[PDB]
RNA sequence: UGGCCAUGGAAGUCGGAAUCCGCUAAGGAGUGUGUAACAACUCACCUGCCGAAUCAACUAGCCCUGAAAAUGGAUGGCGCU
């Protein structure tokens, strides 16, 4: 084991990159199995997705192969946590399809906020519970006949900021999940030509 | 085996409760019993004699009935050449019934358990107190009956006195007449004394554990000279055996002259058992109640549907509840159902029409509860409890809870 | 069902397993049966009549609730139909040693089984299917007086037929 | 009562440990051995039970 | 995939016969936590950073734990690193 299996893997990649000109190169980032079953069944028919490491750093191997240059380019950005997406489709196309799949995910404690987060005017769905939880930080919340209903429509965490830990917990119970994302698409490979989302 | 014992009892059980059902005329039916010790010979004399005595009896349908049954039993005991253990118990007689059909009847059987119960009887019906009284009264108690003679082991059912074990022992004399041996021979002597004590406790852990858990209820010593008591208290006697230990009984005599000495003087403890039982499980069932907790039913209406689904962990059950389950039947169209009613509700009911039909729904014939729980409590989730309504706990849930409740295997939730 | 009492439509969906016939232990109903109008004891029969005559060894009951009405279905998992489709039917109380004969065949039965599944699987067609299922089998040992393992490998048949 | 991250660092502090199997020394959750020259670094070592 | 035996509940998890395939980058028909039972949590394969050794299982030397006695005490004593 991981001897037979290493070949096999380098034998995988390589057959990959014969049978397809094309190569659309994935950030995996904080992204479930389940997510990439749901990709797996929706991109089915026509591409194939791919996770790999620095044996992916061997692209220099199917440049040696008596034939390809181009591959040259590619090599700097597999970093980070990378995977690929193997097909013969399109580009813009493909790159709409990566876009328009995306999962919910919620809240990250700590990270950054991509968007303005809301928190719309409306019962949490619960009984006599906490409402020190909601208001401690700068929320209008009241029980109104035993649901615990939220006021007003109000920002809590703005464009680059840092999401608290007990603001993120609420964000949670309430099932708003705006953070997070999917995958992000860095970089290109069409036939020779690279692209930058463009 | 197990299985195959519970089979021969529910047998029995069944059996018995038809012979006390039977029912005949004036005095011809004989309910007879025999002890294991007792000769067979000495029986077969006495059934003459009082087939002698018969013999003048002035009213006629009486008197040739009682021959006849008094000579079957006579065959009957001819066949056996010793009274097997366990003891016999026959049941002759001529058994009145529907269809008009006075019919001959003889059942002649060695019982299971021991029985230590001797009865001749003629009467109009059978008589088998003795054997539902057994029955009831499993609970084996254990006699460790320690003298500077020699030990004792032995058990006692309800009614039955069995001796498991004993020994007699060369003990040291009380004195030493040397001044400085006089210590170390007295020594010599409690050591002596306290090896007596841990071959009984080893012998006692040998008899009455079953499968490293004890198959006494409780565990009885008795004797003199506080011997019971270094016994008793000691670390050398096994935990599992010692919290057992309810009486330590004084007594004259020793060995099996002793024995019975010993039974009659913890009568009153013995009984008391049983009592402390009930009040202990009820206690545990009242507990609940008494916090918020929920894990607990109560009523035919609940305990059942309980029962039913996420089942019970404990079946709580007054004797007497009298509650049984019909099954009612439809004439057209073949729809049935089963309930469980009390006994007015059963007795007489104008509900039990179809209604939605429209036809008169019949309520064919039933059995009743505490029977049909023993049934099946193992194909549900188990520990049918009997509890009595002499103790103050027992007195609430027989008088106020109607005598039927459980504790659940977890937190349940009712409506309606 | 939210505030009191109410069936806007009630179409309302749950999943029990096994019901091979009635069940003294039943648990079948509580908890999600009479809070949404579906009763006890009529609810046990109605899915004693769905699950009667096969299987009776061991089944899976979703049960769509319409308002009163119960939906009773068995929606099929691969050991069970291999247990339907073994030397029957010795069903209940002997029995008893035990229900692991597994000396069944099936070559052809397990096609039909392989395109009875609901999708799933992610597969690239029967062809890796045929290598699942054959091995779901912990009784029936493959065909005649076959192993799994490794027979699986070289499978000649069905590649385009169960689409 | 309390706030659970000001809790759970009490926790760390009281609870979140190793405890020698010889000698009862209370260890740092991370321990294989002991400290204790007393029971000889033991290396019996188990967690320190949780409040249930 | 409520896999099978076990219903008293074990859909990975009181136990035991099993014990493979798919997707696979890859996850045991499951190390545990815990559950009536789930859930929820936790325990490979792979990356990102960092920057050369790393780690396992035995084995035998000294040292240490194991190592509790009654007048105050004896490598002979003082002492000795
Ligand atoms: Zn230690």
């Amino acid at each position: 084991d991981r001897a037979t299996w290493k070949s096999n893997y380098f034998l995988k990649i390589i057959q990959l990159l014969d049978d397809y000109p094309k190569c659309f190169i994935v950030g995996a980032d904080n992204v479930g199995s389940k997510q990439m079953q749901q990709i797996r069944m929706s991109l089915r028919g026509k591409a194939v997705v791919l996770m790999g490491k620095n044996t992916m750093m061997r692209k220099a191997i199917r440049g040696h192969l008596e034939n390809n240059p181009a591959l040259e380019k590619l090599l700097p950005h597999i970093r980070g946590n990378v995977g690929f997406v193997f097909t013969k489709e399109d580009l813009t196309e493909i790159r709409d399809m990566l876009l328009a799949n995306k999962v919910p995910a919620a809240a990250r404690a700590g990270a950054i906020a991509p968007c303005e987060v809301t928190v719309p005017a409306q019962n949490t769905g619960l009984g006599p519970e906490k409402t020190s939880f909601f208001q401690a930080l700068g929320i209008t919340t009241k029980i109104s006949r035993g649901t615990i209903e939220i006021l007003s429509d109000v920002q809590l965490i703005k464009t680059g900021d840092k999401v608290g830990a007990s603001e993120a917990t609420l964000l949670n119970m309430l099932n708003i999940s705006p953070f997070s994302f999917g995958l992000i698409i860095q970089q290109v490979f069409d036939n020779g030509s690279i692209y930058n989302p463009e | 085996s197990a299985a195959d014992r519970n089979v021969e009892i529910w047998k029995i059980k069944k059996l018995i409760k038809s012979l006390e059902a039977a029912r005949g005329n004036g005095t011809s039916m004989i309910s007879l019993i025999i002890p294991p010790k007792d000769q067979i010979s000495r029986v077969a004399k006495m059934l003459a004699d009082e087939f002698g005595t018969a013999s003048n009896i002035k009213s006629r349908v009486n008197r040739l009935s009682v021959l006849g049954a008094i000579t079957s039993v006579q065959q009957r005991l001819k066949l056996y050449n010793k009274v097997p253990p366990n003891g016999l118990v026959v049941y002759c007689g001529t058994i009145v019934t529907e269809e008009g059909k006075e019919k001959k009847v003889n059942i002649d059987f060695e019982p299971f358990k021991p029985i230590n119960t001797s009865l001749y009887l003629c009467d109009n019906k059978f008589h088998t107190e003795a054997l539902t009284a057994l029955l009831s009264d499993d609970s084996k108690f254990g006699f460790i009956v320690i003298d500077g003679s020699g030990a004792l082991f032995g058990t006692l059912q309800g009614n039955t006195r069995e001796v498991l074990h004993k020994f007699t022992v060369d003990l040291p004399k009380k004195h030493g007449r040397a001044a400085q041996s006089a210590l170390r021979f007295a020594r010599l002597r409690m050591e002596k004394r306290h090896n007596y004590v841990r071959k009984v406790a080893e012998t006692a852990v040998q008899l009455f554990i079953s499968g490293d858990k004890v198959n006494v209820a409780g565990l009885v010593l008795a004797g003199s000279a506080d011997f019971k008591t270094e016994l008793s208290q000691s670390d050398m006697f096994d935990q599992r055996l010692q919290s057992k230990v309810l009486k330590l009984v004084d007594i004259s005599y020793g060995g099996e002259n002793g024995f019975n000495q010993a039974i009659e003087l913890s009568t009153e403890v013995l009984s008391n058992v049983k009592f402390i039982q009930e009040k202990k499980l009820i206690g545990r069932y009242f507990d609940e109640i008494s916090q918020d907790t929920g894990k607990y039913c109560f009523g035919v209406e609940d305990t059942l549907k309980a029962l039913e689904m996420g089942a019970v962990e404990i079946l709580i059950v007054y004797e007497n509840l009298d509650i049984m389950r019909y099954v009612l039947h439809c004439q057209g169209t073949e729809e049935e159902k089963i309930l469980y009613l009390t006994p007015e509700q059963e007795k007489d009911k104008s509900h039990f029409t179809d209604k939605e039909t429209g036809q008169e729904h019949e309520l064919i014939e039933s059995m009743p509860l505490l029977e049909w729980f023993a049934n099946n409590y193992k194909k549900f989730g188990a520990t049918l409890e009997i509890v009595t309504d002499k103790s103050q706990e027992g007195s609430q849930f027989v008088k106020g809870f109607g005598g039927i409740g459980g504790i659940l295997r977890y937190r349940v939730d009712f409506q309606g | 069902m939210p505030p009191k009492f109410d069936p806007n439509e009630i179409k309302v969906v749950y999943l029990r397993c096994t019901g091979g016939e009635v069940g003294a232990t039943s648990a079948l109903a509580p908890k999600i049966g009479p809070l949404g109008l579906s009763p006890k004891k009529v609810g046990d029969d109605i899915a004693k009549a769905t699950g009667d005559w096969k299987g009776l060894r061991i089944t899976v009951k979703l049960t769509i609730q319409n308002r009163q009405a119960q939906i009773e279905v068995v929606p099929s998992a691969s050991a069970l139909i291999i247990k339907a489709l073994k030397e029957p039917p010795r069903d209940r109380k002997k029995q008893k040693n035990i229900k692991h004969s597994g000396n069944i065949t099936f070559d052809e039965i397990v096609n039909i089984a392989r395109q009875m599944r609901h999708r799933s699987l992610a597969r690239e067609l029967s062809g890796t299917i045929k290598e699942i299922l054959g091995t779901a089998q912990s009784v029936g040992c493959n065909v005649d007086g076959r192993h799994p393992h490794d027979i699986i490998d070289d499978i000649n048949s069905g590649a385009v037929e169960c689409p | 009562i309390i706030e659970p991250s000001l809790r759970q660092l009490a926790q760390k502090y009281n609870c979140d440990k190793m405890i020698c199997r010889k000698c009862y020394a209370r260890l740092h959750p991370r321990a294989v051995n002991c400290r204790k020259k007393k029971c000889g670094h033991t290396n019996n070592l188990r967690p320190k039970k949780k409040v249930k």
